[PDB]
RNA sequence: GAGCGCGGUUU
RNA sequence: GGGCCACGGAAACCGCGCGCGGUGAUCAAUGAGCCGCGUUCGCUCCCGUGGCCCACAA
């Protein structure tokens, strides 16, 4: 049930003296919930019908919103989740796309098959598989049930797998054919069905409950900070004095570091966050994590997506 | 019970009204289906609303009790959807139906309206 | 639609009783939605007391 | 403009 | 010169699909068939225009 996002990193000390000032910046809990929204991302549960970019539409008129992109493209009669970027946010998608995904799908099986050949045959997915011309990684397949020709299966995969391919080449594998008949995505990167997976319905209706009736509460928590969208990536923490350097395109140079992630490979995509975990810009890897962290000197992380406003921190240098 | 399910219906009452619903469909006149129910309550062509316990999602018919509430029309619950189908002369379910002109069941739907008045 | 999730434990099934805690399962797909959303006015009435808004 | 993410014709 | 940010790098029709409105069905009333109207976000390289910086983190 384990995807490469949930490989869990050690945190590695850079300098251990280095303190956070309160005064600068705004924390996701610290933000007034018109600049929540705009640096928010939306888990939202995507209804069977419309496609992806529909969606997205709706969402941007009846929330007012100028700029919105939604994360791995879903199907129209798929479900499930679907993270859609809103306003300054929406550059972020571009962390998500990579990542793995997971689905819940009914196989429905064109002739009869016992149990013990359809789990056994579907076993032999996992790994590597091709399809119609590229290669795509399955890291896992379930069957939770079967009843007669339908199979009720969890699968973890690579971005970029097709379900409906896959299900097509288990009937080809089992002989007798199949197709899928159901399709819900149930994880997306750092996006999984939880408390904040929210439906249109409550979506919109929390709007207006803020909109329409001064109540906060519930559209806040409709939304998540942009930080959300990086949980699965490696992560470098900076010096205050280095942050506002940074968001004005200065590189990240070795002695700005505080604190980063362990494992982290030259050319590897990269969080740039504040000692408050507000995520600064995305970045490539110049260095590796032990490199950055023995060194005095030297550009660590090309900078290359910069979010965090240029006046959160003050012009340090 | 859903939150949909504003009140308590004893079996008999809920009994009457499936009765209600089946006398109206080849005496009377009615309406199924939560489309074809909802039109006829924003039309105000509805006498009376009946509503299946068992709906999910609860969104397909959660907006029922507070729309007739606002147009002032009487509606009831059946515990079943499959059989509140059968009723109004169909093979498939019916999460509601309106009955729009009550026929032959007259008396037995102004009866039912009564003992909802209370139940309110 | 026959997919279905125990609202208890999580658990994706085709039953209407979890086979895992036991509890009624619901329909996993959320319900369709309209941009028009031309009872929206009544939903949102019921919700708000159902969340005692 | 060139790619990555709805099919067919028009300048 | 370099980096970051913003805007631009086409438009009109048809079909499919879906949404709404209408009608409301010989196992799709949680909506069939038919009719009319709607309807598909953005991201990454490069090029132009403009804006902010040139900051090894003190
Ligand atoms: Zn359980």
């Amino acid at each position: 049930r384990i995807l490469p996002a949930d490989i869990k990193r050690e945190v590695l000390i850079k300098d251990e003296n280095a303190e956070t000032n309160p005064d600068w910046g705004f924390p996701p809990e610290k933000r007034p919930i018109e600049m929540h929204i705009q640096f928010g991302v939306i888990n939202l549960d995507k209804p069977p019908g419309p496609t992806s970019h529909e969606v997205v539409a709706w969402i941007k008129k009846i929330l007012n919103l100028e700029k919105a992109g939604h994360g791995g493209t879903l199907d129209p009669k798929v479900s499930g989740v679907l993270p859609v970027a809103l306003e300054k946010a929406t550059r972020v998608v571009q962390a998500l796309l990579p990542a793995g995904k997971e689905y819940v799908a009914l196989m429905h099986l064109h002739g009869d098959v016992p149990e013990d050949k359809i789990i056994q045959v579907m076993k032999e997915f996992e790994g590597e598989i091709i399809q119609r011309l590229r290669t795509r990684k399955v890291y896992y397949i379930e069957v939770l049930e079967i009843e007669g020709r339908d199979v009720l299966f969890r699968v973890g995969v690579e971005a970029g797998t097709y379900i409906r391919s896959l299900i097509h080449h288990i009937g080809l594998a089992l002989g007798v054919g199949a197709h899928m008949s159901e399709l819900r995505r149930t994880r997306s990167g750092p996006f999984k069905e939880d408390e904040t997976l929210i439906t249109l319905h409550d979506l919109v209706d929390y709007y207006y409950f803020w909109k329409e009736d001064g109540i906060e509460e519930y559209f806040r928590k409709a939304i998540q900070p942009m930080e959300k969208a990086v949980e699965h990536l490696p992560k470098v923490w900076i010096k205050d004095s280095a942050v506002a350097a940074v968001t004005h395109g200065a590189d990240l140079a070795v002695p700005g570091i505080a604190k980063l992630h362990a494992g982290i490979k030259r050319g590897d995509l990269v969080a740039i966050m504040t000692l408050k975990d507000e995520l600064v810009a995305l970045g490539k890897a110049m260095m590796t994590s032990q490199e950055m962290l023995e060194k005095t000197k030297g550009i660590a992380v090309d900078v290359e997506k910069v979010f965090m406003p240029r006046d959160w921190y003050p012009k340090l240098w | 019970k859903p939150s949909y399910v504003k009140f308590e219906v004893p079996k008999e009452l809920a009994e009457k009204a499936l009765q209600a619903v089946e006398i109206a469909r080849d005496t009377g006149k009615i309406r199924k289906g939560t489309n074809e129910t909802t039109k006829a309550v924003e039309r105000g062509q509805a006498k009376l609303v009946i509503i299946a316990e068992d709906v999910d999602p609860e969104e397909i018919v959660a907006h029922l009790p507070p729309l007739c509430e606002e147009k002032e029309i009487p509606y009831i619950y059946v515990p079943s959807k499959k059989e509140l189908g059968a009723a109004a002369g169909i093979e498939v379910a019916a999460a509601s139906v309106a009955i729009i002109e009550p026929g032959k069941a007259r008396d037995l739907v102004e009866e039912i309206a009564m003992k909802v008045k209370e139940l309110m | 639609f026959r997919i279905r999730k125990c609202p208890k434990c999580g658990r994706y099934t085709l039953k209407e009783v979890c086979p895992v805690c036991g509890e009624k399962t619901k329909v996993a797909h959320p319900p369709r939605f309209s941009p028009e959303d031309p009872y929206g006015e009544y939903r949102r009435r019921w919700k708000r007391e159902v969340l005692g808004i």
